[PDB]
């Protein structure tokens, strides 16, 4: 009685959970990567302090991957077409949130890296905005986990 | 085979519409993100000045 | 400049898909699955009335707004040293609100005839209403875009007029004549609309 | 299953169904067993003429009532397409002389080709096939039906024609409204993307 | 009898008759008016000479409007659907040909602005070029009249 | 009797009503903020005056909100397909009108703010064009209020 | 026997003929006329010598009109549905061939105008090239004269 | 008895409400943060003064969370296709309202940060302009909450 | 048995043939004429030894029209849906081949003319290029005639 | 048993074969010949030897033309619905390969004549690079003949 | 009972597993090598360090093979049509993860090797930031294997 | 029982297999070919040894050619409706893999010949970097040999 072709939702859902988050990840190592390259060109002594946004990009990768595997292992062929659809929606939400976090972390990491070298007082604010990007990723993760067990 | 139908699904139109919409939406998102990430600007300054 | 590339891609894909589907249907001699009567008989005339009204007011609003900011930018630029410009160039913004009223009044003309049907089966029920509400749609979009472009032309002409009025205010009416012409074109639009809504009846 | 056929001088009417049932006292007398496999069915009242035909499938008097079903088959020419189109529009159920009438849904197509829509039924949702009131306690269904009763060249049916077509009419206007909405929205988004910051200040 | 919805072709005949023609008219007037505003800045005596393109953009508006009024007069419910094909074709023809003559008179007109601004002699020639465009507009008209009454 | 899918037209109308008007108000705030930021460095004594278009952009948002809340109140499940259509038309019309009024308000605001930056005499005229734009926005409100009961 | 919509193809044929030819002539007066307004500033003596491309665009208009009216007077309700195809193809062909000679004339005349300005000997060749363009116009008319009567 | 696939539109509403506001916050914080990194570098005495746009983007993200979670926790299988559409409209409404608000606050915050770099008087009026866009987002939230509980 | 869309396809074949051929020839004449207008000033004497690429774009037009009229004369109502295939393929092939040939003629003619403005010896190699332009045109002609005879 | 729609594929493959290869040649000669003129400006003695890429561009069109004639030879009304298939496959394959080849011819031949008339030693290496392009086209030719024979 | 050609989602998955990865690794090498050509201008002794990011760029291609070969081996005809979907999801996931890793590796290896060509200290940060790109590709392969085995 | 129109999946596979690789090889010969054309000026002695990436793009195209010929060898009309799909996937995969490999090889070899010209030491390193892209193309071959034989 369960309608067929239901799993187009969930199978794509796990993927989409990690797709846009993967794009955000590739963005997060990108621009801040160049900024860190420039600021270790000009002064190598703060090279270790400039790695935090890269770790944040890793954390956004975590945000994508946890929901991705949660959708993957919550799968079957005879689904009631309701939960599968919910998994699709959760995947889209978490992926798009991770992509937003990737954009924010890349741009702000580059800006704050190029900033802290001149004025050291910008480093703390850079860190704060990195926290805000993580909070965006967590917002997406929250809705994803709600939709994973509704 | 007496031209017996293959049981074309009932309300196949709605399924076709929904699958088309979701596929094009995902395609739009991935393509716009690809276009974005393609045209990044590393700055074209600092040592890059030295390398021009 | 990627937005126009996106639009071009959208249009190209849409047109190519339509062409491919059409040639395939003609090839396989499908039995009027591209049924025009199916596309059309399943169309509520309420679409026609409501979208006529909506387009009639919307396009007039858009053009009147366009003329409004064009004249605003021009007058503000020209008044830096010639503040006597504002003695005269406000007639352009009056013309913009005229562009608005031409559409609003005709929206009321269409809206007077909003009526129900209480009819379900399309065949041979409400034959008159079918053409009537449609015609309301046609007249509405006509008067809408009419007032739209009229406002556009009046606005950019008023921009030229203001930037001419900065150095000499005596030639302002000599420039305002062309705004009168644009108003005349808008009136042509309103007349076509009334001729398209004078032999209609709903429900 | 062997489909039932009008096996007089030449087969002219064909009809199949994986199931066929009717509930009089709200419990379904399964009539699948009496069709598509039963050798002898009472087909005395069936009639054949080009574009002019009837059927009469009488059965045993189960549940204390003689059962019969009657179907009208005809095809009307249309110059607009230069083709004959057959349509089914009325079904009668004769129980103990009294007749129960059922105007038929949009079961139609060309006389050249057959018609298949999987499920068709009086009982709502499963199919539609309703008529004015008719509060009788008789509901019927037809799992995987099929019919081909014009220019029949043999026991084989003709090419099947889907009822669903390619679109559901209940959402086409909705699709169009969404298209207009997204058009205006992408206009707005194209406009807002032209925004940008301010450069160094004046003194 | 008349197939239902048959009048739709004729009503788009009226619309398409006037719409694109009026596009062209208000484009030509618009742009010639800006060029003649520059003229008004640089010398005032040729203002009577500057009214030429505008009235002819008006003529384009007439080319559209007369056909549109003809269709809007011939409108009714039970149309044969074979005259309405001609109505639609005539409409789209006269409309877009009015658009044609419209931007043509516009661009030639503002070319003539500066041309006559520096040399009063070229006034006659640019009028000739202008007249050609309204001959094109009348072309846009006449087939529409032929079809709409065929 | 009640056609199926009858409810989605009017809710999307109310959506569009609050959507496009919000876009217009965003446009007003966006451009006027760039204005005031550019301005007050030279003449900080006119900051209070430059809030004139900003409140008015907010009022455009109020127009959209008023229509949206009205349509939200008036919706139901048992629609004969007529009321939902009226709601759709009213909502989309007010939304687009709010958009137009808001953009005009915004760019006229920045321009006339500059005009006040140099010449104080242009300030009353700036308020003039703003009041005309607000009249346009009020047309957008009022005709939609008519449509929701027509 | 012939189905409905059979007369439809021919009217778009005649239309498209006149449409595309009007576009061609509009562009012919577009580029060359502005070239005159730019060139003849310093050489007003050749005002009478460069009207040839403009009249040639007029001739393109004539071709369009002639085929358009030819189809207009040869159409009917009870059409075989093949003549409709012939008229559609013929009209499309001649129209866009008029458009073809149109932009050829526009570009060639715009180049030849100031080419004659600098070196007056260019007049020997300019009208020859325009004659080639009008030969292409005649090519379109030839195909139209075969298809329509076929 | 309920239509199939009914509840899906409300879940897409939750996803849109979430993601659009997430985009809004990710942009509102990013450009403001680049403004901070470019302004505070030479006037670091205003680091604490210019965190308001970041908190406002956070508020928009919270609006997105609360609406998305509210819709996600009200989900069920037995919907009459009329609750889901309202939830979809509400979700799109609030999501894009947060998006536009995010853009507005980001650009205004960067502009005002640089302006108060040049001129401390802006600060309070800058905050006021930020209140305007936040209240636009609040209007969107009003309509969304009216629709969600409908 | 014999369809009408077969005749439709054949007519569109001949159309597209002459269509694209006219496009190519007009473009070639345009670019060539611009090249002559550029070269003519310093080299007034070679106005008679410069028409060659224009004549050869003419030859491409010869190919386009001979195929187009040949297909047109073979049109009929009793088509077995096969010669229609051959006609359509032939027409579109020769058409776009002529388009490409005329494009090549225009670009190479303009470039060679500009080179010959000081280098009379380039004339020989320019003819050497022209012959292969005609080779492409001939290849457009060949298979189209083959199909018209198949 | 095969329907009457079983030879579209073959008749369109015969087109595709020359068609895209001819686009390739019209790019190849178009860029190369412009280079030849530009560097005949500088030394005229290499005008003769520089014609190699243009003959080669002709060969690129041979690759498509010959295969197209083969398809025409093997084309029939009563085709198996499986030889028409191979005809389409071969034709479009060789066409696109020729397009790529001729594109390479344009770019490489232009740059090669530049660097060869600049540096005479490249008259070896340029031709060495050239022959690779023909080999690449031969790949397509091999498989096209194979498909025509399978 | 299985629908037709049921394996094709999984076969397109086997394709997508290395398709997007071939794009990605190609991108990564594409910019890295052009960087290296510039690095070894002034410090040829780092031709050994130039190889570091490229050996690691090869891992994207390795991953493209990982699932592609696995599914080229494990494919069959009698597929329940749902594992086919799972394989499609896995393939597209690992492929676009290959794109992500390729993008990040190309740009970051580029920038970091510039900053190593200037400052030798940057090398440690170059490697460190490089880590996260292969972490991302790993995440892609994780989800792909889960879906290929779930 | 095999559905109609089944062999094209294989045929279009073999079509793409070499055609997309041929686009890649066209770019491969284009870019590095132009670069070598530039670099003959200062070091004529490096002309012959700079051929390496062009030869390698040759083999990149051989990959697609081999797959295309293999599928033709295994081609049959009586397909099981699964093997043709494997051929489709294999051909698409190898073709676009060759596309990317050839593009990357062209640009990297171009930059590598720039680098080797300015400094002879790069000759070996750049060769190795090119070998990497060849290995990527070889993986594109590998998967396609597994699938088209499966």
């Amino acid at each position: 009685n369960n309608p067929e072709y239901s799993s187009f939702f969930g199978v794509m859902g796990a993927s989409s959970a990690m797709v846009f988050s993967a794009m955000g990840a590739a963005y997060g190592t990108a621009k801040s990567g160049t900024g860190i390259a420039a600021m270790s060109v000009m002064r190598p002594e703060l090279i270790m302090k400039s790695i935090i946004p890269v770790v944040m990009a890793g954390i956004i990768a975590i945000y994508g991957l946890v929901v991705a595997v949660l959708i993957a292992n919550s799968l079957t062929d005879g689904i009631t077409l309701y939960r599968s659809f919910l998994q699709l929606g959760a995947g889209l939400s978490v992926g798009l949130s991770g992509l937003a976090a990737g954009f924010a972390i890349g741009i702000v990491g580059d800006a704050g890296v190029r900033g802290t070298a001149q004025q050291p007082r910008l480093f703390v604010g850079m860190i704060l905005i990195l926290i805000f990007a993580e909070v965006l990723g967590l917002y997406g993760l929250i809705v994803a986990l709600i939709l994973s067990t509704k | 085979p007496y031209n017996l139908a293959y049981k074309y699904n009932l309300e196949y139109s709605v399924v076709f519409n929904l699958v088309l919409w979701i596929m094009i939406g995902l395609a739009l998102a991935v393509i716009i993100t690809s276009y974005n990430i393609w045209n990044m600007d590393p700055g074209y300054d600092s040592i890059i000045y030295r390398m021009t | 400049t990627g937005l126009e590339l996106l639009y071009l891609g959208i249009f190209v894909a849409f047109w190519a898909c339509m062409v491919v589907v059409g040639i395939c249907y003609t090839i396989f001699d499908l039995g009027f699955r591209f049924d025009v009567a199916w596309f059309l008989t399943e169309t509520s005339p309420f679409m026609w009335s409501n979208l006529g009204i909506g387009l009639a007011i919307s396009l007039s609003v858009v053009g009147a707004a366009w003329g409004i900011y064009i004249t605003g930018s021009s007058i503000i630029g020209g008044g830096v040293k010639a503040p006597r410009i504002k003695t005269k160039n406000l007639v352009s913004i009056i013309f913009c609100e005229a562009v608005a009223i031409y559409g609003i009044i005709m929206a009321i003309v269409i809206s007077n005839m909003a009526e129900p049907f209480s009819a379900t089966e399309p065949k041979a029920i409400g034959h008159r209403n079918y053409h009537a509400g449609y015609s309301m749609f046609g007249a509405g979009l006509t008067v809408g875009l009419s007032n739209l472009f009229c406002g556009v032309c009046v606005g950019i002409v008023g921009s030229g007029a203001a930037l001419a009025d900065a150095q000499n205010p005596s030639l302002f009416v000599k420039i305002l004549i062309v705004e009168i012409f644009g108003s005349a074109i808008g009136l042509f639009g309103v007349i076509v609309a009334i001729l398209q809504t004078s032999r209609v009846k709903m429900g | 299953h062997p489909p039932v056929s009008y096996n007089d001088t030449a087969p002219r009417i064909l009809f199949w169904a994986q199931n066929f049932s009717v509930a009089y006292k709200d419990e379904w007398k399964d009539l699948t067993s009496l069709t598509f496999g039963v050798e002898n069915l009472n087909l005395t009242g069936s009639f054949w003429n080009d574009s002019f035909a009837m059927l009469s499938l009488t059965y045993e008097p189960l549940f204390g009532a003689t059962v019969t079903f009657k179907f009208i088959l005809a095809s009307r020419f249309y110059p607009v397409s230069a083709r004959y189109w057959f349509a089914m529009e009325r079904l009668e159920i004769h129980s103990n002389g009294s007749v129960a009438h059922f105007n038929v849904s949009q079961v139609t197509g060309p006389s050249i080709y057959s018609f298949h829509c999987e499920y068709v039924s009086s009982v709502s949702k499963k199919g539609n096939l309703l008529v004015t009131n008719v509060p009788s306690v008789w509901q019927m269904t037809l799992h995987n039906f099929q019919i081909q009763a014009f220019n029949v060249t043999g026991e084989q049916f003709s090419y099947a024609s889907d009822c669903a077509g390619f679109f559901s009419p209940g959402i086409w206007m909705g699709l169009l409204t969404t298209l207009f909405m997204l058009f205006i929205f992408t206009y707005g988004l194209h406009m807002i993307l032209s925004l940008k910051t301010m450069d160094r200040f004046d003194d």
